[PDB]
């Protein structure tokens, strides 16, 4: 986290200011925070047949909510980098990481972590990179196989084809959600929320906090596109206490010969600062200080 | 060449203390009936500090009357130089003085529409805060005369009354008459060398930019002390209007009827200080002007290190800029 | 009436002393109104006004933004017992428009309002509610209405305990505690209301939680003949862009420069809108400044607006004690704006002429182009004024031109 | 130096719409508190028959 | 003075914040503190004066 | 002023003790007389810190006093303009109000 290039500033909502600097109480990062490092790797396929998802640990780990946490989405795109599964030099595409909230965890039947109980909120992304699910729904797991109901469970990931969904024709609506209908059941859902997303390859940041008026998210693409201030978008009606959040390990099934590079975010916890923002003359912060 | 700064004068501001307390609100204006008292001594001890002041900028400026100078020629008196000192109604000097020093500027003609005007300084703060900054007493036009008849009182013209200077110093006539060439030429580079002075390490323009410092800082501590809560709900009687029941709105009212009316007080006492201050300094400037300027002081240390030749007095953002012409041995 | 009238009455003296003195300033009305209402949709109030209201420790929480709702329905609807506000009264929430709405509801009985208060040391304010005081909040009492769709439920339950049990025995007996605004750990227990007044719940915590036993207990009272329900509110007012309006529009284009009364979308007040160049962030519709005051806004036509607040014109009255003559000093103002514009001042001053010098307008000034050396009121930048009938504006100018022949003492 | 007393019948379950924030109807078309004076609100029982 | 002038209640029930925190409830405990912040602030410009 | 700093009410129902003691209550009586008093203490001490500041200006008007009569009215003084205006003769002294 560089405060001098304003990195995950939560702009102020309802006002703005102009040509002046404040000092502010917020919710902002930490100055030289290295953050967590997540990356979303592609499935195994020897031969240009799809096979096993290739994924990560994160499903298992399980990260204090605090005040909230922001995320730094495809800041490594346009550049040359290997796909994870392989030794292959391509092109970074940005990828939207795919989370999992709730109050209260536990095990599973196996006695792994995860398994988040009562009302849980989904924030998965769909459209192939072009709409955003929020969901507020009852968690159940299905049973048999490889889902969280039998005793072999090994981890739960939302997958995606994109010789099926990410196709010229059409983009699958519910993508990311089927794939994650697989491994639980929703049910009581409060409410489905859905976002549009304009594909581009630029960088972007996000963010979520939370207090007695909800979850509220935070997102670059409104407002200071091209940029790094995040303006409010969304305020969903989750008036219990997130405590835990989970980063769904996100694998896509792609050919050998259709393989992709995505890139790596990295999530940033929020504290209770003191924090300079240097305002401009169209208003955005380009330059802040961290007084701590 | 050594520069001192003595300042003679302060900004004379007055205060609407319905203005400044109330902001024209029916109801705070109600409530400040009962404090009207304090308000109007207020603004009479604002006056009378103000009156004070002018007639002691009158005062140190009546010394044109009963007073005789000579008329100067052109840049060149003699083989002096003698053109960065002279008006062409300021001198050069004094242009660069107040061009090196940032004042903002007090509109005294149509500020008030300047400001109403426009849109993205104290000076505008001024008609939204109650407090009015009083113009000085005299035109620049006079004190730019005034430094120039001090100029004149130097028959008997100025490279002769110089060599008489620097005859009574313990130089003889035939070390002057020997070398008249060579002191022109030293002292037009001394003169030449006032360029440079203007600058923050010297400690008078530091003085200077002290002084329109502290001018700057008493209207902003008065137009900054508005947006004190005093404990209210809000620093605003509109919020308290828009937010509270009537039984309530009294409190909050009177709380920061209460805050405003002790900030006014404070700030009329550090004006009084203020301005016996600046009486006080402007009487050391005349006695200073009196034995640096008009004569030549034969105490060491008091017109400047070395032995003093020559003074010359030039005008100030807020008082006079003294350039004492020395002796130094090399 | 007039001028040197103020002075009188603030000298409070029918002498004063001849000179220039800086009098009281006038009063600022509104000239017109700069109204900017958008057609909102109506709040929904729905879950409130139909099905059963829960208890006191599973509160449903209604967060309106952005919403037109209709005060005098709700308050018609609800017999309204006892409250009590902090920041706020329920007649400002009726009149002015906020950024938000936060209601808390429940079911709870009216014999145990003592428990809600702020200093309450029951199990209320430990286990099930306790109200927050970060923004300015009501806390409401009142009775359902009996015939329409709210129903009552079968009682009043509360949780009576609510424990952590550790020390490898469980015999440590550790109190956990709610905080201001917060749910309850025990009441997933019975989040439908506790059925016996002597339930005694137990449930074994994990490890990512505190690691030891839940205890829970609920007490139960007997439900009364009418529904009486408790409101928790709250608002905030400078949080969003929209604002919630309890239950036209008009334009500044007509009057610029001129001190107007706003309703901009929820921001009310007085101020001076003029055109300027567009700053800050748009979809920001309001611009600030570091004291937090409202410095521009971007209408609906396009078109940034600076605002500036209200001014007064300076006063200062010329007085002269022997002649008994005043004139009066608009200080830096230009004479265009005391004829032209504003034209609202002292009765007389509304009705010799205007003069414009260079401290400002002056009216009851005769200029005579005459010079003087000194007087008793000068009125600054080297300006002055000579009694005569009535008093002239002068200036002031210096004269610059001896062997002793004659004896002469001073 | 004066004593001015306003009486009316009043139930005392209404006693919460004469508070001085009150948003009700009594506030608006019955009766306002004025607070201009040192005053008092007194709710009382009269005596039985 | 500059010490001393810690010791004033400024009308609070103590002149020690911890006090306050103590013996009182959140709505009473941001009123009494905030009349030690303002007297406070107020000596302080006086010895700044 | 010292005088009429004794009529500001400081936010009470009234300036006067007496009014107070007269129309409250005891809890409220403690909370206005404690009112009255904040004000009155804050209002002594500005007199006192004016007192000091007035008393240390005359002072040294007084040092400035004794050097002018040391130098004008007991000896002739050689310098331009500190004992009247033009050359200096003589000076005459006699006691005023302060
Ligand atoms: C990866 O490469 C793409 C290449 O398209 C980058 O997208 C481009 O980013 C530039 C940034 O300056 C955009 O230019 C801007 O365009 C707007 C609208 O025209 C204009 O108002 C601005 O002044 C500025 O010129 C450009 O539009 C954009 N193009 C597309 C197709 O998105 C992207 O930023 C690169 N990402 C990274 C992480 O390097
Ligand atoms: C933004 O703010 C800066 C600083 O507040 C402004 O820069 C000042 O501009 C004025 C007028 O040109 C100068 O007199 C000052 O010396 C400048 N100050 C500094 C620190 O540079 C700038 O003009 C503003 N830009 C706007 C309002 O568009
Ligand atoms: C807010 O609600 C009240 C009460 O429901 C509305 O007042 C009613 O209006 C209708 C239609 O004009 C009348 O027939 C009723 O007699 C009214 N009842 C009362 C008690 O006044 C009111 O119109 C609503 N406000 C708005 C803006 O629609
Ligand atoms: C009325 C209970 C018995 C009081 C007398 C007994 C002991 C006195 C000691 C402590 C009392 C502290 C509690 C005060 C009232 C609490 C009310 C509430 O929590 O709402
Ligand atoms: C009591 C019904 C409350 C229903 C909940 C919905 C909205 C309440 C929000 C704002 C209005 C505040 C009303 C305060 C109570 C009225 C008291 C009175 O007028 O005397
Ligand atoms: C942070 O940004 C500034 C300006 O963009 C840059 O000078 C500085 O080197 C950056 N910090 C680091 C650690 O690179
Ligand atoms: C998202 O896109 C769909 C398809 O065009 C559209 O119907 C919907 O209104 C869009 N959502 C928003 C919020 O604009
Ligand atoms: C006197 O100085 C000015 C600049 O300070 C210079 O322009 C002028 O030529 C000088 N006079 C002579 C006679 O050299
Ligand atoms: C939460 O879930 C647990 C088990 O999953 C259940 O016992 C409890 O009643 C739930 N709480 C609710 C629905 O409030
Ligand atoms: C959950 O699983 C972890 C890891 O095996 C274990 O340490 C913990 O005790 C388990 N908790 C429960 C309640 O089973
Ligand atoms: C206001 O200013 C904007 C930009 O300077 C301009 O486009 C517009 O025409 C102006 N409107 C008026 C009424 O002057
Ligand atoms: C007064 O009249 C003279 C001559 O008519 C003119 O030069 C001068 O500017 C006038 N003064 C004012 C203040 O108008």
């Amino acid at each position: 986290i560089n405060a001098s290039k304003a990195d995950g500033i939560i702009y102020p909502t309802g006002k703005s200011y102009s040509n002046i600097s404040l000092t502010l109480q917020g919710l902002f990062p930490k100055h030289g925070d290295l953050g967590e490092q997540y990356i979303y790797s592609v499935g195994h396929s020897d031969s240009n047949y799809l096979g096993k998802l290739f994924v990560s640990d994160y499903a298992t780990k399980v990260v204090p909510f605090n005040n909230g946490f922001v995320v730094r989405i495809g800041a490594a795109a346009n550049a040359t980098g290997s796909v994870i599964i392989s030794t292959v030099q391509k092109t970074i595409k940005k990828i939207y990481p795919a989370f999992m909230l709730g109050s209260s965890v536990g095990n599973f039947s196996n006695g792994v972590s995860g398994r988040y109980f009562n009302h849980t909120l989904l924030l998965l992304p769909d459209g192939c990179g072009t709409r955003l699910w929020a969901l507020y729904c009852v968690i159940e797991p299905r049973n048999g196989s490889y889902c969280p109901g039998n005793s072999n469970y090994n981890t739960f990931a939302v997958f995606d084809t994109p010789h099926t969904d990410c196709t010229s024709a059409g983009y699958n609506t519910n993508a990311t959600l089927n794939s994650f209908k697989e491994y639980f059941d929703l049910q009581n859902c409060s409410f489905i929320y859905s976002f549009n997303i304009t594909e581009d390859e630029n960088a972007e940041w996000f963010g979520i906090t939370q207090n007695t008026q909800g979850v509220h998210l935070y997102s670059s693409r409104k407002g200071d596109l091209y940029g790094s201030n995040m303006f409010l978008f969304a305020t969903l009606p989750v008036y219990d206490g997130i405590k835990y959040y989970t980063v769904i390990p996100r694998s896509i099934r792609s050919k050998y010969s259709e393989r992709q590079a995505w890139a790596a975010f990295y999530i940033y916890s929020l504290h209770k600062l003191t924090y300079l923002l240097d305002f401009s003359v169209d208003g955005y912060i380009r330059r802040a200080v961290d007084c701590g | 060449i050594t520069q001192e700064y003595i300042q003679t004068t302060i900004q004379k501001v007055t205060v609407d203390c319905k203005q400044y307390v109330c902001n024209g609100f029916q109801k705070c204006e109600q409530l400040l009936r009962e404090y009207g008292q304090f308000c109007a001594k207020i603004n009479q001890a604002l006056h009378g500090a103000n009156l004070m002041q002018d007639e002691s900028v009158a005062n140190l400026f009546s010394d044109i009357k009963t007073h005789k100078s000579q008329p100067l020629n052109a840049g060149l008196n003699g083989d002096f130089n003698l053109t960065l000192l002279q008006v062409p109604h300021r001198s050069p000097i004094e242009d660069l003085l107040f061009n090196k020093v940032t004042i903002a500027d007090p509109g005294y003609m149509q500020g008030y529409d300047d400001c109403m005007k426009q849109g993205p300084d104290l000076i505008c703060a001024q008609y939204v805060a109650g407090y009015k900054v009083l113009p000085p007493l005299y035109d620049p036009n006079m004190e730019g005369a005034y430094t120039s008849s001090l100029l004149g009182s130097i028959a008997i013209p100025f490279p002769q009354s110089i060599f008489y200077r620097m005859n009574g110093i313990g130089i003889t006539q035939q070390v002057l008459s020997e070398n008249q060439k060579l002191i022109a030429n030293k002292f037009n580079q001394a003169l030449g060398a006032m360029q440079t002075g203007f600058t923050t390490t010297p400690l008078a323009f530091s003085k200077v930019q002290d002084a329109v410092n502290a001018n700057a800082q008493a209207l902003s501590k008065l137009a900054s002390e508005l947006s004190n809560t005093f404990g209210a709900i809000s620093s605003s009687i509109s919020d308290i209007l828009k937010r509270l029941d009537p039984p309530e709105q009294e409190a909050q009212i009177d709380r920061l009827i209460n805050g405003r009316l002790t900030s006014l007080n404070a700030f009329v006492a550090q004006q009084l200080v203020r301005s016996e201050t600046a009486a006080r300094s402007a009487q050391l400037a005349s006695d200073k002007v009196n034995e640096c300027v008009k004569s030549q002081s034969k105490r060491n240390g008091f017109c400047g290190s070395g032995t003093h030749i020559v003074s010359f007095v030039i005008n100030a953002p807020n008082g006079f800029y003294f350039f004492h012409v020395g002796y130094v041995p090399t | 009436h007039d001028d040197l009238s103020q002075l009188y009455c603030s000298y409070e003296s029918f002498d004063v002393g001849s000179g220039v003195y800086s009098v009281s300033s006038f009063e600022v009305h509104s000239r017109g109104q700069f109204i900017e209402q958008p057609n909102s949709v109506e709040c929904d109030f729905t879950k409130l006004l139909s099905g059963t209201p829960p208890q006191v420790y599973n509160f449903n929480r209604l967060v309106f933004t952005n919403c037109n709702y209709n005060l005098t329905k709700l308050l018609s609807l609800f017999m309204v017992n006892e409250f009590s506000c902090d920041g706020i009264s329920p007649d400002a929430i009726a009149r002015g428009c906020y950024s938000s709405l936060t209601v808390d509801y429940f079911a709870y009985p009216l014999s145990m309002k003592s428990y809600m208060q702020p200093g309450s040391a029951g199990v209320i304010s430990q286990y099930n509610y306790k109200q927050s005081f970060a923004n300015p909040t009501c806390r409401i009492f009142a009775t359902a209405p009996a015939n329409l769709t709210i129903t009552k439920p079968s009682s009043y339950s509360f949780i009576s305990k609510c424990s952590r049990l550790t020390g490898d025995n469980s015999h440590i007996e550790t109190p956990i505690v709610i905080n201001p605004g917060e749910y309850s750990i025990c009441k997933n227990f019975a989040p439908n209301g506790f059925s016996q007044d002597g339930d005694y719940f137990t449930r074994q915590l994990s490890q990512l939680e505190g690691g030891g036993i839940l205890v829970g207990v609920g007490s139960v009272t007997p439900m009364t003949d009418t529904l009486q329900m408790g409101f928790i509110i709250s608002v905030q007012y400078g949080t969003d862009t929209n604002s919630v309006c309890p239950m036209n529009s008009t334009t500044i284009t007509d009057k610029l420069g001129v001190c107007v009364e706003y309703n901009l979308y929820g921001v009310s007040g007085r101020g001076v809108f003029i055109n300027c160049t567009a700053v800050g962030v748009k979809q920001q519709r309001f611009v600030y400044d570091g004291f937090d005051n409202l410095i521009g806004y971007y209408s609906d036509d396009g078109n940034y607006y600076c605002v500036r607040p209200c001014v007064s014109v300076p006063l200062s009255v010329v007085y002269d004690k022997t002649t008994n003559s005043h004139a009066t000093i608009f200080g830096s103002v230009a004479c265009e704006h005391i004829t032209t514009m504003l034209h609202q001042f002292s009765r007389t001053t509304q009705a010799s002429g205007p003069l414009q010098t260079a401290v400002g307008c002056v009216i009851g000034l005769v200029n005579s182009s005459m010079v003087v050396d000194n007087c008793q009121l000068p009125l600054g930048q080297s300006l002055c004024a000579v009694p005569s009938s009535q008093l002239q504006l002068a200036t002031i100018n210096y004269t610059q031109p001896q062997v002793p022949t004659n004896f002469s003492f001073g």
